[PDB]
């Protein structure tokens, strides 16, 4: 949100250049569950987290893709079978 | 008598031109051995002194200071801000020319106020000029587009010289403009907040005839709203 | 504009083939349209 609100002024590049290496774990996070379903985390950096059928579970990227995330984790864990 | 004139104008205050919010620099004007000569050639030389301490002063008090915490117009919002790192760079030959003359002093060590006041002559008519265009806008609390109009209306005037300084500035508050408009129109959404470019689906996005300024006429302004509302309608 | 939709696209091409695929192992191997 402070890229909305600093997109014309110097500290500009700079901010862009903490902010496009800041995301780069939450990158892997995302590259985990669409392409094996797995599960990663080590202190706890991760917006969707691990019933009836599944163990999944759902409480940036937008949300539009989040619970796409987390409808395509149940799809691979049921493909695994 | 030379070298801390250089020290005080540089904006590190002297303890001989004393800075003060109510007589700027000033001499102690109390000594045994001053003459009269030497008193108005060292008024003249603080005027822009003082100038330039609130010109650098303000500049650093209101561009990045803040993490975004609406705010005032006048005294935050980004046309401001652009308004501040345009006049920074207008400033930059007087912060050169101070570099060349420690140079000349250097090089002949009998040297007098008179020839630094005879230098520098051209910014002693540039810098009250463009301080009342600044006090305007900080007085009158001058919201958004508005900004754009008064350092344009302040480039109508008939010395040259200032004329093409405050251009560059005006230029440099085009920018942001520009690079919102870019994302407005093409899109559908804009990136700024608390600062309006004339926009108040199909709701929330009319012409705000009051900000709107008046080198840009009504016309176009329909065009670009037209464009934007359809652009976010499909 | 700045989004972070410049990075979905090398990724929902595979979500949407996952459940394309996922779909069809439905019809032509558990028979659902017969039950």
């Amino acid at each position: 949100q402070e890229a909305l609100h600093n997109c014309s002024n110097e500290h500009y590049p700079v901010l862009l250049s903490l902010l496009k290496t800041s995301c780069e774990p939450y990158t892997r996070f995302i590259h985990d569950w669409v392409y094996s379903g797995v599960f990663r985390d080590a202190y706890g950096e991760f917006m969707i987290q691990v019933k009836l059928y599944w163990t999944h579970g759902y409480v940036v990227f937008l949300k539009h893709i989040a619970h796409d995330i987390y409808v395509c984790g149940k799809t691979i864990n049921l493909l695994k079978l | 008598m030379i070298h801390e004139l250089l020290l005080a104008l540089s904006g590190y205050p002297g303890s001989i031109f004393t800075w003060n919010k109510r007589s700027g620099l000033q001499v102690s004007q109390d000594f045994p051995f001053l003459h009269p000569s030497e008193t108005s050639v060292l008024n003249r030389l603080c005027r822009l002194g003082t100038d330039y301490i609130r010109f650098t002063e303000f500049i650093e008090q209101y561009t990045g200071h803040v993490q975004q915490q609406q705010g005032q117009g006048g005294l935050h919002g980004i046309y401001l801000r652009a308004f501040c790192t345009g006049l920074d760079s207008v400033l930059q030959p007087y912060r050169q020319a101070l570099l060349d003359l420690e140079q000349e002093f250097l090089g002949d060590p009998h040297l007098s106020i008179s020839h630094v006041n005879y230098f520098l002559d051209q910014f002693q008519l540039l810098f009250p000029s463009v301080m009342v265009v600044v006090e305007q806008i900080k007085s009158q609390k001058i919201h958004g587009c508005q900004i754009l109009e008064t350092v344009y209306k302040h480039s109508c005037g008939g010395l040259p010289p200032v004329r093409s300084a405050l251009e560059k500035i005006l230029a440099v508050c085009h920018g942001v403009m520009y690079k919102q408009l870019s994302a407005w129109m093409l899109h559908g959404l804009l990136l700024d907040q608390h600062e309006e470019f004339f926009i108040k689906s199909l709701k929330q996005f009319s012409l705000r005839v009051e900000i709107l300024p008046s080198y840009i006429p009504v016309r176009v302004a329909e065009k670009i709203l037209f464009v934007g509302e359809s652009v976010q309608m499909f | 504009v700045l989004m972070k939709r410049s990075i979905t696209a090398p990724l929902a091409a595979h979500i949407s083939l996952v459940n394309k695929a996922a779909v069809d192992y439905f019809f032509v191997e558990l028979h659902l349209e017969a039950h």
